[PDB]
């Protein structure tokens, strides 16, 4: 039994730079295979996180 | 009360970016195209050097 | 044949630079398996007239 207690009053969120992160497998298995262009959402490297 | 705590979020874009898969097939470094013009050549060439 | 890939637990595949298959895991048993072409190779006729 949820109770009301929360409060919300206004902060000044604060920001990094989020640098490489934020990329994922793909499905099968790629050997050794230096490059491979992919094509999907992702965190641009360097951004306001 | 919940004691403190704190966490970071980021917002995805629609990029594509190369990725170098490890002999054990592990993806150790990557690049994305559009960060600056350094990057965007290294895609182009398909390699990181 | 035998092979020492280190697949992850969700990867089953091997994809070649050609897009073929190269390596798969057996449904039965989780070993992995190394396909090879069977053996090929041009043939020249040595006549004189
Ligand atoms: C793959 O894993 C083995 C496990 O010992 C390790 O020795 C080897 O260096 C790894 N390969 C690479 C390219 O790091």
């Amino acid at each position: 039994q949820c109770v009301n207690l929360t409060t919300r009053t206004q902060l000044p969120p604060a920001y990094t730079n989020s640098f490489t992160r934020g990329v994922y497998y793909p499905d099968k298995v790629f050997r050794s295979s230096v490059l491979h262009s992919t094509q999907d959402l992702f965190l641009p490297f360097f951004s306001n996180v | 009360t919940a004691g403190a705590a704190a966490y970071y979020v980021g917002y995805l874009q629609p990029r594509t970016f190369l990725l170098k898969y490890n002999e054990n097939g592990t993806i150790t470094d990557a690049v994305d195209c559009a960060l600056d013009p350094l990057s965007e050549t290294k895609c182009t060439l398909k390699s990181f050097t | 044949t035998e092979s020492n890939k280190k697949f992850l637990p969700f990867q089953q595949f091997g994809r070649d630079i050609a897009d073929t298959t190269d390596a798969v895991r057996d449904p039965q048993t989780l070993e992995i398996l190394d396909i090879t072409p069977c053996s090929f190779g041009g043939v020249s006729v040595i006549t004189p007239g």
